[PDB]
């Protein structure tokens, strides 16, 4: 009874919070990424405004 | 021609000015060392030319000359037993001029421009002469090396050269609008060629592994995947396939795999021996090898170049078996090149258009009618190195979406020593029924359900593991442990293959049909005995048991007496039990 | 002689230089302020209008009207010598040790060039590192990658220097005494700080292993483009000591991860964007063109070996600088914090230790005939004996079989004195002999793995010869 | 009708290019580009405005430079001409016949992204459509007019279940009523990112059962380019709203791969730095898939009907 | 304008045992139904619009499907009122904004529909406001920020996102209308996360 | 400058058990006590300032609450010195700037405080430093980057903090002094992540 209840319940579970973890972090780490693109686009439009 | 000079150096990327006229995705030189690269961006006056190698030392103002055409292979004589890297350089033309270091700015020929061969012509003046025709023959090796027309080339022939011995560059055939063809020609490698028709999978691709080209097998023009973990077999497989299928010419590409294991294929490859003409096998492959510190781009370049090589030797009338070795390290090639554009990412970092590379790449293999009225076909062999070992990776997924089949090597089996390692549960193929009537018109009338018994005394054996692992087996009923001792049987004798062996590693098909005929032959007699009430001691005291074992090793001339000798024993045997 | 003061912008490492046009990109520059103090920088950008150059060290006292800044070299060089042998650097060139500088026969690039993948051939022969869990079970090949992933307190500093100190070639066992060819040692510590500096050179200097090595030194404090140069120059040397000499090579670098964390820097000063985790998108090409400088070359007898050592961050395998390493190097060493913390030193775990060139190292004529049966027959009862451990914990002592308690007993025996030798120098005559020793405690006849001649020929042995040598 | 051209591209990186005087171009019209090859590629006015337009390519943009391009305006709206006479052809998506028989007379020209229905027009759907198959037909019932996707897996066969609804589908009117009478039972098939083997098994199965003469197919392989994916279902659906609502047929739609749908749009979104979604795919894309979806319906005063039967794999 | 705002002190009887009892909502009050699809969201918020006690029901379908507003435009005018007698039509306003209808007017319509249910609660009736979604509304308001150029807060969402919320909720209330009858307004809005 | 570093071989008694013997830390040493709020670092640091056996205490408190300063400034008088017998705060230095202070001088206050210290190095003592957050510093920093429209790094600090942390840290140790003599500084860093 213990077996099956582990093999059935209790792995199932944390690999879907390792699941749902993994995807929350990938996402702010696309956020980031965005934003600095967005900086760098400021930064290089910023060097030409009189020449 | 579009020559320009240096107006900004910033790492690996150049910004020239004065090439007005340079198109999109051309080669250019950069500097007076003549270093080579893509222009990817155009703006006004200016261009983005992107470096492949390293760009210290140059300095503003140095010229850069635009070739004018984009990425491109010559095809043509003297490719056979040849050595390339990722955009066509011969290493061993490098090796013999520049030491032991390959130095930046080198320029070799992909095609050697001063060996003769001779020519046959087999077309006169007055005739009309359409793309992808026959110009005349070469001999190269075993093979009659056809001299084709490109295909987007098209006129009246004015004069034929006569034959004798002549390089590449001469101009063999020269039309009637001054056009001059020569014994090559460019071609660029991310642009599929051209056919007639699109034909469908009916004959098989022999591999010489009983269970590959039994349980999950592929067609001529298929593709295949095989993600394999370390000391699986993923490498021994690959030459195996390349020793004995039945496919006249092999493309091996190494798509940046460590140094220490390049050596290791650079080195065995030419000792091995051609098993249709004991020749050497280097004699009908070519190989494209990469490491890691090489250019990014040649990496992400490799397989589009074995790729339109295939696409060359089909196009002449071949069957080609291309073999892609680690297609992840050219996703990670991929992914690097595409953060240096600065592109957003997606799931794992990969650029959003992986699918559509991997696709590209996979679907140029198939079995067709050739512009020149004859056949050919492409197989793809791909091998896939999940990064944790899942198998829900971004590049898996991706090409499990368009594959026809599906080994799935796995270690545990690598672990006990059962070679080969391919997870029977796990893997499948889609060739199995289409290939069916072929079979039955080829090998015997029988031979599906023959196979599909087999593999459902397979499928009997893996629902009887939970009670094995609750209770020995010792205590298993004698209906039960018939299964399981058959299921040892096969797993241990019809699905193990032995490669380095003098005959097992090369079986036929009807081979395999009498071994299947034999275990099954033993188990329903087994099965019968059990009826009339026996003990399991007595079925295994059996000397059939060795004689259903030593068929591995039986030659092919002494099957077809061997095979009838161990059916009646074994029906005699049966029919002294009580 | 030329000096450039078109200064039109300083800001935290970087500042622009007009009318520069003729400084090389990549070139060496120095920076000369109004006190008449000099320092370093690089050229990063090089355009018609004006030059970036990055700068080493602090920019305090630099302003616009007073500051000037002239050209060094071209392309960033070493000169290499033989009498480099015994001498110490601090990671751009510049001895510190005390002593005069060398006078070098050449100056070259510290970016080599790669090798022709045709020239190389096949490592077959095997360096004896003196720890037995190495030379038995993770040979060490002539010609390997064979990273030691570490952790944040484990000792990675003393197993560098224990191996350094102790590591040799046996010609005697490869050609019947063949004959005796040189060896050197490259070390290059990188991002170090004060305690560990002063017990690298206590360490090399107090039993005479200086006289065949050569150091690179880079503290903490130091700036981070000295740390980017570091690993480049000792491969420069290593390479040439190797491929122009015959000398048999061993490179040690002591953090790889400071290495990363420099070039993450790096990359974001010069407005990069980043890659996976932050990490810059062409970390795994920056690594490759370090480790593939190793290896060893047809119609060469010299060779060069590469050991690098890394501190995982939280004992994570899946971080990208653990993860890229695993796909340009052969195998791995895995220090354990629990045997660590049992007090076993050298604390390596056999069990996801692995060497991917062992069988081509090993063998009749290079090692012995028992090497490789041996060593699996060790796996795979260490393997039996940790799990026969976790279960007497539940089931007691008494409810095993008579196999369980000999093999209980053999893991606790194995852990003991395969393991845990402390600072012995084990020749690989005994490290066999202990592993026959810990063999015999198993029945004859349980050794599945072995043939019966090696059995015949080896088994039996007692292991009081070195429960009373300790 | 004369023609004008625009030489003064200035900017070309990746799918995008910058035409500057032209100032008369509507947006979201079709242009023709044209090089010094003479191959002629195809785009859309994604932005327009008085400095420049922006103008997006059908495919690569390869062997594109600034000296010899010319730019072409072709129509100001996206349209396709439609006949009856499709019945039994084949095209590849972007409306050119790919079975050698010469190309249709079209009776009218419609804008392909349509017009939203009133909500006032419609009417229930009612009908029963008797499919033959218990779990759909008893629990799960379709009815004319509905939009009822197939979620499917990796190797779970959803292209047979396709198929054998296409063979078996039936309204059955003697139970419910209003007699008798079938009506003709046209099916429109598009296939988007697929492969030559389920190509070649989806022609075998519609050309064995004889339901070619009453189909159109709108095929898209997987190595065509990536914005003709984009535009395949949206033809399709044009063709669908107009045979069901001007010549009362009763239309069922297949919508093959719509997970090759979504990447594609993922492609072409993350091509013009748009902010991301909830995995990379763009924020707008609820609408774009809402644009094809409620096509699909009845009308009041009309006797037609358009049925949509998506199938997609979740990943 | 409203003189004052009152305590709610009397239910709003929904007609379903689960809302009316265990989680009751007052005749000036808030609520929120999320969930995802497919799980009884626009069969509640029917099922509110047919059998509760209020005077007026003003129903808006932001960004929904075509088929539901045609479902009640063809029920409605049949069934009954539970109040008066007569066609449940009859006490009804429907604001419609389909999902392939254009993308700014999702903004618009619900504004529209609490203007119409706060001018319908001065002339003394009690009225009940459902909005279909209001995650449609979030997805216009991020398009035309993204259009905007301007830096999200989560999401891709702006960040002024949850005062347009709390601007929307908090015209819900029992008040002394003006004229110096008592009204009521209580909205119901459903989330589709 | 220095005259010569030394090895460490005495340790740096805290009074503290776990710390003194499971983990201990030598006289010229440097050690880090990370953790989150409410998990005890202050009163670590503070018991360290109080017993143990360094001849010379800096305390820094760099971006922390006035309170933890204010019970410093009132408690340490009426203590008495573990070696000398006089009162406690006639051995230490304090360096306050608090969280409501301006943000561009807590950088400066570390800097004052490992000036000092070394300042007490030259002369044969040993001085312990206490550093109550070394995140404010890096907080502070990434705050004026922000107005400097700088490229950021991983969690928008600048890209020199490393540097910056690295250096201060390396001030640390056991020395010889030009006069001769011997000394040491000793650093507690605290993080708040
Ligand atoms: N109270 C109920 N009684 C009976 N059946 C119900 C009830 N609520 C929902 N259902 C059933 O469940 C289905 C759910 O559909 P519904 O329109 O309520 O979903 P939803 O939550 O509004 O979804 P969406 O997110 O698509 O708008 C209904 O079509 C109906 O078949
Ligand atoms: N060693 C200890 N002995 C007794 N009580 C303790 C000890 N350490 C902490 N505490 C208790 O826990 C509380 C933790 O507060 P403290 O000021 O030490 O936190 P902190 O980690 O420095 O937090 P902050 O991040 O707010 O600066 C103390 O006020 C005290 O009540
Ligand atoms: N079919 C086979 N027959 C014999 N040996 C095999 C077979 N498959 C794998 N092996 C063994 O597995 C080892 C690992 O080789 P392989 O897995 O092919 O390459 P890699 O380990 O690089 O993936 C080889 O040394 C080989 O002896
Ligand atoms: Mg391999
Ligand atoms: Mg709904
Ligand atoms: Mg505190």
């Amino acid at each position: 009874r213990r077996v099956n209840a582990l093999e059935q319940v209790v792995i199932p579970g944390i690999r879907a919070q390792i699941r749902f973890i993994q995807q929350v972090l990938e996402q702010r780490e696309r956020e980031d990424t965005f934003r600095l693109k967005r900086i760098k686009g400021k930064i290089e439009a910023r060097e030409a405004e009189e020449e | 021609m579009i020559q320009g000079v240096i107006q900004k150096i910033a790492g690996p990327a150049v910004i020239a000015k004065g090439m007005l006229g340079a198109r999109m995705y051309d080669i250019c030189k950069v500097g007076e060392e003549g270093l080579v690269g893509e222009i990817i961006r155009l703006d006004g006056d200016t261009a983005f030319v992107q470096v492949y190698e390293d760009t210290s030392g140059l300095k503003v103002g140095e010229p850069v000359v635009s070739t004018g055409l984009p990425l491109a292979v010559e095809l043509g004589p003297g490719m056979l037993n040849g050595i390339y890297d990722g955009i066509q350089r011969p290493l061993e033309r490098i090796r013999e001029k520049t030491g032991i270091y390959i130095t930046r700015g080198v320029v070799v020929h992909a095609l050697d421009r001063e060996k003769k061969w001779a020519w046959t012509p087999m077309v006169k003046p007055g005739d009309e002469v359409r793309g992808g025709m026959v110009l005349g023959t070469v001999p190269e090796f075993g093979f009659t090396h056809k001299i084709l027309v490109p295909p987007d080339v098209r006129g009246r022939v004015k004069e034929v050269k006569p034959a004798g011995e002549y390089t590449v560059e001469e101009p063999v055939v020269v039309l009637e609008d001054g056009t001059e063809l020569k014994m090559y020609h460019t071609w660029p490698v991310r642009r599929a060629r051209p056919v007639q028709r699109k034909l469908d999978p009916n004959t098989p691709f022999l591999t010489g592994m009983r269970i590959l080209d039994v349980l999950f097998p592929v067609a001529m023009g298929g593709t295949a995947a095989i993600p394999g973990p370390f000391g699986s077999g993923k490498t021994v497989t690959q030459q195996s396939l390349a020793k004995w299928s039945n496919a006249d010419v092999v493309v091996y590409v190494g798509c940046g795999e460590r140094g220490n294991e390049m050596t290791d294929v650079l080195v065995e490859f030419p000792e091995l021996t051609d098993p249709k003409t004991g020749g050497p096998l280097m004699h009908r492959t070519v190989l494209i090898a990469n490491t890691s510190n090489m250019p990014v781009a040649a990496r992400e370049a490799s397989i589009y170049v074995g790729v339109t090589i295939a696409e060359y030797f089909r196009d002449q009338g071949f069957s080609v078996a291309l073999m892609a070795d680690s297609t992840s390290r050219w996703a990670e090639a991929l992914r690097e090149i595409s953060s240096r554009l600065e592109e957003m990412p997606a799931e794992e970092g990969y650029p959003p258009y992986l699918a559509a590379r991997l696709a590209a790449f996979y679907e140029r293999a198939g079995k067709v009618i050739t512009l020149g009225g004859e056949e050919g076909a492409v197989t793809i062999v791909g091998a896939v190195s999940p990064p944790g070992g899942d198998m829900s990776e971004p590049v898996t997924q991706s090409t499990l979406r368009i594959v026809g089949a599906f080994w799935r090597l796995d270690a545990s089996l690598a672990f006990r020593r059962h070679f080969p390692a391919i997870n029977w549960n796990g893997s499948y193929s889609l060739f199995t029924s289409a290939l069916d009537p072929w079979y039955r018109e080829n090998v015997a009338e029988d031979y599906p359900e023959l196979r599909d018994a087999i593999s459902e005394l397979l499928q009997r054996e893996a629902g009887l593991q939970e009670i094995v692992q609750l209770v020995g087996p010792d205590a298993l009923q004698d209906a039960e442990r018939l299964v399981i001792e058959v299921g040892r049987i096969i797993r241990e004798d019809f699905l193990q293959q032995n490669a380095y062996h003098e005959v097992d590693a090369y079986c036929s098909m009807k081979k395999a049909y009498g071994i299947m005929k034999m275990i099954l032959a033993f188990y329903k007699e087994a099965e019968a005995a059990i009826k009339r009430g026996v003990s399991i001691d007595e079925i295994l005291q059996l000397p059939v048991l060795e004689r259903i074992g030593r068929a591995r090793y039986v030659s092919e001339e002494e099957f077809p007496a061997y095979f009838e000798e161990a059916m009646k024993e074994i029906q005699g045997a049966f029919k002294a039990l009580a | 002689k030329k000096e450039y003061t078109g200064i039109t912008y300083i800001s935290g490492p970087l500042l622009f230089v007009e009318n520069a046009k003729d400084l090389a990109y990549g070139a060496i520059v120095d920076i000369k302020d109004g006190t008449g103090r000099v320092r370093g920088g690089q050229v990063i950008e090089v355009s018609e209008e004006y030059a970036v150059i990055q700068v080493f060290e602090e920019t305090t006292g630099l302003d616009l009207a007073t500051t000037s800044v002239s050209l060094v070299e071209d392309v960033a060089r070493l000169g290499v010598s033989k009498e480099m042998l015994g001498r110490r650097f601090n990671g751009i060139g510049k001895p510190i040790d005390g002593l005069p500088p060398i006078t070098p026969e050449k100056r070259l690039p510290i970016t080599g060039l790669p090798l022709n993948p045709v020239a190389r051939r096949k490592p077959e022969q095997f360096i004896q590192t003196g720890i037995s869990t190495i030379d038995v079970m993770n040979t060490l090949v002539r010609g390997q990658k064979l990273p030691i992933f570490s952790g944040s307190g484990l000792p990675a500093n003393e197993i560098a220097a224990q191996i350094a100190r102790q590591a040799t070639v046996r010609p005697d066992l490869s050609g019947e005494g063949e004959k005796e060819e040189p060896f050197a040692v490259v070390f290059a510590a990188m991002g170090i700080t004060q305690r560990e500096l002063s017990y690298f050179i206590q360490e090399f200097e107090r039993t005479g292993a200086l006289s065949r090595s050569v150091l690179f030194l880079n503290k903490a404090d130091d700036p981070t483009i000295e740390r980017i140069l570091t690993p480049r120059m000792a491969l420069t040397v290593a390479e040439y000591l190797a491929f122009e000499h015959d000398y048999h090579v061993l490179v040690i670098l002591t953090d790889m991860t400071n290495y990363c964390e420099a070039l993450r820097e790096i990359g974001a000063a010069r407005e990069e964007i980043p890659g996976r985790r932050g990490y810059p998108g062409y970390m795994y090409t920056d690594l490759a063109t370090i480790y593939e400088r190793a290896g060893v070359v047809e119609g060469k007898k010299g060779s060069v070996t590469q050991i690098p050592i890394l501190s995982m961050p939280d004992d994570d395998r899946t971080h990208p600088i653990p993860d890229l390493t695993g796909y340009i190097t052969e195998g791995q060493i895995q220090l354990s914090r629990e045997l660590h913390r049992k007090g076993i030193y050298p604390p390596i775990d056999p069990l996801p230790s692995l060497s991917r060139l062992m069988n081509n190292g090993v063998g009749k004529g290079k090692t012995r005939e028992d090497h490789k049966q041996v060593s699996d027959q060790l796996y795979s009862a260490y393997a039996n004996g940790v799990d026969i451990r976790k279960l007497v914990a539940i089931i007691g002592e008494d409810a095993l079989t008579e196999n369980d308690r000999r093999y209980l007993q053999f893991a606790d025996a194995f852990e003991r004195f395969f393991i845990n030798q402390g600072q012995q120098n084990r020749s690989i005559e005994e490290s066999l002999q202990i592993a026959w020793a810990l063999l015999s405690m198993l029945p004859q006849g349980e050794l599945k793995r072995i043939s019966k001649d090696h059995i015949g020929k080896y088994y039996g042995q007692k292991l009081e010869e070195i429960w009373g040598a300790p | 009708l004369l023609k004008k051209e625009y030489t003064g591209i200035t900017y070309i990186s990746g799918p995008l290019l910058f035409v500057e005087n032209a100032k008369d171009l509507a947006y979201g019209a079709i242009v023709d580009i044209k090089d010094g090859t003479g191959r002629v590629r195809g785009g859309q006015v994604i932005e327009v405005s008085e400095e420049y337009a922006v103008i997006q390519v059908f495919e690569e943009t390869t062997g594109l430079d600034l000296a010899t391009t010319s730019v072409s305006l072709v129509e100001d709206v996206a349209r396709l001409g439609v006949s009856k006479e499709m019945l039994g052809r084949r095209f590849n998506g972007i409306g050119k016949p790919i079975d050698g028989l010469p190309p249709i007379t079209p009776e009218k020209r419609l804008p392909i992204t349509g017009l939203p229905l009133n909500p006032v027009a419609r009417r229930k759907p009612e009908q029963f459509i008797q499919t033959g198959i218990s779990t759909i037909d008893v629990m799960n019932t379709l009815v004319r007019g509905q939009k009822l996707p197939i979620f499917s897996g990796s190797g779970l066969p959803a292209n047979e279940i396709a198929a054998q609804i296409a063979r078996q589908a039936t309204v059955r009117p003697d139970l419910s009523g209003e007699g008798e009478k079938e009506e003709p039972f046209a099916v429109v098939f598009a296939a988007m990112g697929i492969t030559q083997r389920e190509l070649s098994y989806f022609i075998q199965e519609f050309e064995r059962t004889g339901a070619l003469s009453r189909s159109v197919l709108f095929l898209n392989k997987a190595d065509d380019p990536t914005i003709e994916r984009i535009l395949t279902p949206r033809m399709a659906l044009t063709v669908a709203e107009y045979l069901a609502f001007e010549h009362d047929y009763h239309v069922l739609v297949i919508l093959t791969d719509m997970t090759n749908y979504c990447e594609a749009l993922r492609e072409i979104g993350a091509a013009r730095e748009e902010i991301p979604g909830r995995r990379g795919y763009p924020g707008y894309m609820y609408t774009d898939l809402a644009t094809i979806y409620e096509r699909a319906g009845v009308v009041e005063g009309k006797k037609g009907s358009v049925t949509q039967i998506p199938i997609l794999s979740m990943p």
